[PDB]
């Protein structure tokens, strides 16, 4: 897809994602 | 790109596509885990949490009912220097998705049942990435290169801490760092002038910063964690420094971190998977803050040949920093870079949070023509030169594994 | 969106985007874990790994080289019915994309040296995703509902059938199933006709498809798999009978599956996570083949809380099997699909990948209108009458957890 | 449509 967010590369800290 | 400011602080940052139908609002707000104090620990990415447990308008319900009947393309994270709020949606929409998330952002009850419920979910947030070792491995590095420095904090905090926290603590720490100052609206793509009013006249009300944030300053520390878990493979990880945010050669980093282990052609995915065929995973990246800055390493492989994996990643960021990399190497990165940046300018979500993240931390922007001078304007000179002084200092090591003690190969480095 | 079949059974898939600049390339192969037999299953994964090992030209370290110098988006996955080889490159390079896509699938060289070495490389990915609970739960129920058909086989295969692999078992099987009735080209983005005979010319030497597959089919058992690991969470997942591919009924399932678990406002994310504030992670998505289909739910919750989530589960799947959906959840179901599609009509491998799948497992093209008419054409009680013919049944279970004992899901008490 | 299963495991590389 392209929606692109903003995540580091370990270690969740969203809603569901 | 148009970048303006209202009175009370934030700033509204602009970007008109022209190609598409969607429209990409994000809130960021100049805060996190970093500026947060060991008794509040977690309260930035709780409070991300609550702004979707309801407010006086809309129900944590019927908000999950107007995202989800608009592509459900909702979403918010929380970093180390900040925390980000945003949707994507067809422009007819673009307005009510502006409404909803303002009555968030300002008229968001914390009620005592709803904040006890979403402490029971992060707990279980918490234990999900705690079961993930290739996943939290990257925290139990993170806390090992700042010790007790607020850089070395959980983002989803203890379990001690927001056991404590209350609509009081919330509110406090809210209605300190979610000022004007802090505040910077974000839109991207089929961007009408009516929204970007509709924006003004609403994020007017957010109150202007009275409190001043000081702040200490990280020091690398070259520790090392290791947790003992019922595993298949050794998870490692290791740090070494890095470069600041807005740094004079953050893009030799940028193309110095893609050599490494930043992509298939990197020295670690050749040698390490390719080659040898120790690791399924095997990659790097930097982490860069406003005043300090780390480069990581990562590898999963059996039990065993952790020792044998320690010794060949040695090698690899051995010889990198004291050779350097070739022209060739070079010249496939700034292609790789210059090819990577042009496919995400079709994205809606990628201009946004582009642009976003730059003016909260770098305040500047950059046409494409002045990203693309810059990528091609790094030297070898310049990337071989960082990855002597970067790659040639004692790492951080985190490491996961079966027995919970350190292996026999990681002793020298120098 | 064009299609074409060559004389050998190719298919080439077209669709052109002039707002964009990049281009989407696919190559889809019609076969996947589940038309392995017992002796070389993991072989279709294998073939996929063994694809960028190298060629009689281009070596492995080669092939990652000209990748990365394009953006390095370029990806590849084996499913159950499907294998996926795509890229994403800037007008400019497709025709080069092409060739080294094209030589990969064609010339590649699967030597005994590269092999012996991938071969480790898979069993690393085997222990990865051994050491992600929340992941490997999902295949375990895949073992537990169709014991020992094809459909039960992990995709990656076993450290067993993967000994026994080699160069012989590859190519007897790239041979059976690598040809004309399942290969299709897709390509989605900004297309120029030259670069569509390039693929019409290179993919004719394809070779016919001479050998005729016979497929069983599966029957559904409502089993169980638990796994005793130590971990801080219950990893939990729930099978439904559901719909085969081809059904008519398919689009009453996704609004079904929508309902369920699938989005914020999904029965599942509201009464086990936002109520009870059980599982940070909920939610349901459902898997469609040939013949068969199934219907899944996954949770996450701390041990301790374990018998409470099956209960509180089992209370939202019945009031849904039993008294159906609402209309405003149908439409709200409808909102969200439509909205979803008309935001991904901005991404080429979106268009790319939709194009290829349905090609490839529906034989058909379905346009936007006509997606979105059936979308539309779906009745709140179709939705329900489904509801309540798959959520009623018996469903299959995983699970992994510390004591790795089941439960208490056997009595209907509470 | 899309058959995107649950949490990846089949891609090519890390
Ligand atoms: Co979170
Ligand atoms: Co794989």
């Amino acid at each position: 897809a392209a929606a692109a967010a903003a995540a580091a590369a370990a270690a969740a800290a969203a809603a569901a994602a | 790109i148009n970048t303006m400011t209202l009175d009370n602080g934030v700033r509204i940052i602009t970007e008109k596509m022209s190609t598409v139908r969607s429209v990409s609002i994000g809130i960021w707000v100049g805060t996190g885990s970093r500026y947060e104090s060991a008794e509040e620990n977690g309260i930035s990415h709780f409070l991300e949490h609550m702004f979707f447990k309801g407010t006086n308008t809309r129900s944590a319900q019927e908000i999950a009912e107007f995202f989800d009947s608009i592509g459900g393309q909702v979403n918010a994270f929380t970093s180390k220097e900040y925390t980000c709020y945003y949707a994507k949606v067809l422009d007819d929409h673009a307005g009510q998705a502006i409404d909803t998330l303002s009555d968030m952002f300002f008229h968001s009850t914390f009620q005592k049942e709803e904040l006890e419920k979403e402490r029971k979910v992060v707990f279980e947030e918490i234990k999900m990435v705690d079961d993930t070792p290739d996943d939290i491995v990257h925290d139990l590095l993170s806390s090992a290169t700042y010790g007790k420095h607020s850089l070395g904090y959980p983002i989803l905090g203890t379990v001690e801490t927001l056991n404590s926290f209350n609509e009081g603590m919330l509110r406090h720490y809210m209605d300190r760092f979610y000022t004007g100052d802090y505040v910077v609206i974000s839109v991207a793509g089929n961007v009408h002038d009516e929204l970007i009013d509709k924006i003004k006249e609403t994020f007017s009300q957010v109150k202007p910063t009275t409190y001043n944030y000081q702040g200490e300053k990280p020091m690398f520390l070259p520790n090392r964690i290791v947790r003992k878990k019922e595993t298949e493979q050794a998870h490692l990880c290791l740090g070494y420094p890095g470069l600041p945010i807005g740094d004079k050669d953050v893009y030799a980093l940028v193309l110095l971190n893609n050599v490494l282990g930043g992509s298939m052609s990197s020295r670690l995915f050749q040698d390490i998977r390719e080659k040898r065929g120790l690791c399924y995973s095997v990659f790097s990246y930097h982490s860069s803050f406003r005043d300090s800055g780390m480069l990581t390493i990562y590898a999963g492989t059996g039990h065993d040949q952790l020792d044998d994996l320690v010794y060949s990643i040695q090698e690899t960021t051995s010889a990198l920093a004291e050779k350097g990399l070739t022209e060739k190497e070079l010249e496939n990165g700034k292609e790789q870079l210059k090819g990577s940046l042009m496919l995400s300018l079709e994205s809606t979500n990628s201009r946004m949070s582009r642009n976003g993240k730059n003016e909260l931390l770098l305040k500047k922007h950059r046409s494409l023509d002045e990203m693309i001078e810059q990528i091609n304007a790094v030297q070898k000179q310049d990337v071989s030169r960082l990855a002597k002084i970067l790659l040639s200092a004692s790492p951080s090591i985190s490491l996961i594994n079966a027995n919970g003690e350190l292996p026999k190969a990681l002793i020298h480095l120098e």
